């Protein structure tokens, strides 16, 4: 074994946070609200092609620590170069099929091991190894306040028309649900003409009234509705699904991983984490 | 048969597993169940028993018959006659876990969780029902989940909060474990059984129940007049699921997982829990 992991994660609040470094190179010492000191790793990247190393830091960072610690591997953090979680598309009209993102990254062995919000599905569980679920969570629908619709069934996402946007984002998960069901190929149809690069870009063209819904991940969404009281999220979860850790097949170290995570859940390791990052009041 | 044809075990827990007796006359088990062995005993103070023919159907009869379906498998299906779930007494696992581990079955299918110390020895499917130590309360109370202060701390709080569990399964383990306080304090409101503890919740003698998130979301989709609710799921504490146990290294295991996640994503999952698990109670 070569004991030292490349690591691909994603940005992702508040599950991965991604800041520049200091002056000098290094993170800034920061403590959480509830007074924890916040662990932060070098995690190399693009910002804008050029790799630059930043700062990465929130659940799935801590997360990482954890495991590092308990199997005694060292690590090298990097983000995904393309920014995407991963989807499998058909290369060049040819026979073959590649997976992008961060999927396409530990395939390719640009990684060792996905730590990120990493939706567990059939689809990605044929080609790799995922961790039993270290979040349980599910699908949901972010929009504007005042904006009225009752969840993945209104005739506004059911009957699309260019007079009520909503989308996801591209080469994700929650791309793979709306392509896997021919009941929801119009959808899909809409969707595929709207899908935006990143989380944070759709949530932004919903605050400025350009995308009229985003349909995500509920984990990053109702942390989303609770910093920000001008969204919403609306309909409950349509869908539930986890995140887990992403490996090769072959990894000496998937048996251990759902082992850390297990007992991380029983003994409430998880929960400090789901209080530190995931958790937050309601507004008014 | 030979390879392609397994002995699993499973456990009655309704309504996940439900018994019933077979037709005397034509000993054939029909509808939407399936026949299942008993070991029944010939009284409490022998090892004495008899295999009863009867018949298994509920939430995780319909996933064993899809996995059969779906991965080409038949399969022998018995009840666990010792223990529950799975224990570990003297070193030697008892229940489902048990008879995975000792190589009687193939496989578990049942209201069986996904834990660290079981799967040192069992190789778990991906969760097919999400659950967790979840809490149960009459509308009105307010609390969060199992780490609000009011529960690890109650007095601090005036009047103190009555709550409790059943004793002596994974959930007084796992409060024992990590809440000392909280254990000491709850065990004056153990509860003898779900059942009891419901009637303890309506009639205002206890103000939270702890316990398995699937089995009280069940129980609060059922109640009369939806009086009874359970917190919300983003506080369920050690988030886990029911799974199928196992043996270590099964040729089976990847083939069940890959289907388990096929059901779920096309919404085979779905329509099973509105079958089997959803009430009339919406909120
Ligand atoms: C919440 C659950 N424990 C209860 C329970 C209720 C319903 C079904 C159950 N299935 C099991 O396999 C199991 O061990 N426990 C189950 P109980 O053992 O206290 O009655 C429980 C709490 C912490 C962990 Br660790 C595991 C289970």
């Amino acid at each position: 074994m070569s004991t030292r992991l490349k690591i691909v994660t994603i940005h992702q609040e508040p599950f991965v946070y991604v800041k520049p470094t200091m002056s000098d190179g290094t993170c800034k010492e920061e403590f959480t609200v509830n007074g924890d000191p916040v662990k932060k790793v070098i995690c190399t990247g693009p910002n804008d092609r050029h790799t630059v190393p930043q700062c990465c830091y929130g659940f799935c960072i801590d997360l990482l620590i954890k495991l590092a610690r308990t199997m005694n591997f060292t690590y090298e953090v990097h983000l995904v170069a393309d920014g995407k979680f991963g989807t499998q598309e058909r290369v060049n009209n040819s026979n073959k099929k590649e997976w992008n993102g961060m999927m396409g990254e530990l395939l390719s062995g640009q990684a060792d091991m996905i730590v990120a919000p990493l939706t567990i599905n059939n689809e990605r569980a044929q080609y790799i190894e995922f961790s039993k679920p270290f979040k349980y969570q599910g699908l949901t629908i972010l929009v504007k306040k005042g904006t009225r619709i009752t969840g993945i069934n209104d005739p506004r996402l059911r009957n699309p028309s260019d007079k009520f946007i909503y989308a996801t984002v591209k080469q994700s998960s929650v791309d793979i649900y709306f392509r896997r069901q021919v009941e929801l190929s119009t959808m899909y149809r809409h969707m595929e003409k709207h899908n935006y690069e990143s989380a944070a870009e759709a949530i932004q063209a919903v605050r400025d009234n350009k995308l009229h819904a985003f349909i995500w991940d509920s984990a990053v969404l109702e942390f989303e509705a609770s910093q920000k009281c001008d969204l919403v999220t609306t309909g409950e979860l349509f869908f539930r699904s986890g995140f887990g850790i992403g490996m090769r097949k072959d990894s000496p170290w998937k048996q251990n991983v759902s082992l850390s995570i297990l007992k991380s859940h029983e003994n409430g390791f998880m929960e400090d984490l789901d209080k530190t990052w995931v958790r937050y009041q309601e507004c008014d | 048969s030979d390879d392609n044809h397994l002995s699993i075990v499973t456990l009655e827990e309704a309504p996940f597993v439900i018994v019933e007796d077979i037709d005397p006359l034509t000993e054939t088990c029909v509808r939407n169940t399936v026949p299942c062995r008993k070991f029944v005993k010939i009284n409490n103070s022998t090892n004495e028993g008899m295999n009863v023919k009867k018949c298994c159907k509920g939430f995780c009869i319909d996933i064993l018959k899809k996995l059969s379906r779906t991965v080409k498998f038949t399969y022998d299906l018995y009840l666990v006659t010792n223990g529950k779930h799975g224990k570990k007494v003297n070193n030697v696992w008892n229940g489902m876990i048990g008879e995975v581990v000792y190589q009687r079955a193939v496989m578990a299918v049942g209201s069986l969780t996904i834990n660290e110390e079981r799967s040192e020895v069992v190789d778990f499917s991906v969760p097919f029902v999400e659950t967790g130590i979840s809490v149960m309360v009459s509308r009105g109370t307010q609390v969060t989940g199992l780490s609000d202060k009011k529960f690890q701390r109650p007095h601090d709080y005036s009047p103190p909060f009555r709550f409790g569990t059943v004793p002596n399964g994974s959930t007084e383990r796992n409060i024992r474990n990590n809440y000392p306080y909280m254990h000491q304090y709850m065990t004056r409101f153990n509860q003898r059984g779900v059942e009891d503890a419901l009637v303890s919740l309506k009639t205002g003698k206890l103000d939270a129940f702890i316990y398995d998130a699937a089995v009280l979301n069940y129980k609060a989709g059922r109640d009369e007049g939806c009086k009874l609710v359970t917190i919300g799921s983003g506080y369920i504490f050690a988030t886990t699921g029911y799974g199928i146990a196992l043996q270590k290294g099964s040729p089976w295991k990847r083939q069940i997982d890959l289907a388990l996640l096929q059901f779920v994503g096309d919404g085979e999952m779905e329509e099973l829990e509105t079958l089997w698990l959803t009430g009339i109670c919406h909120n």
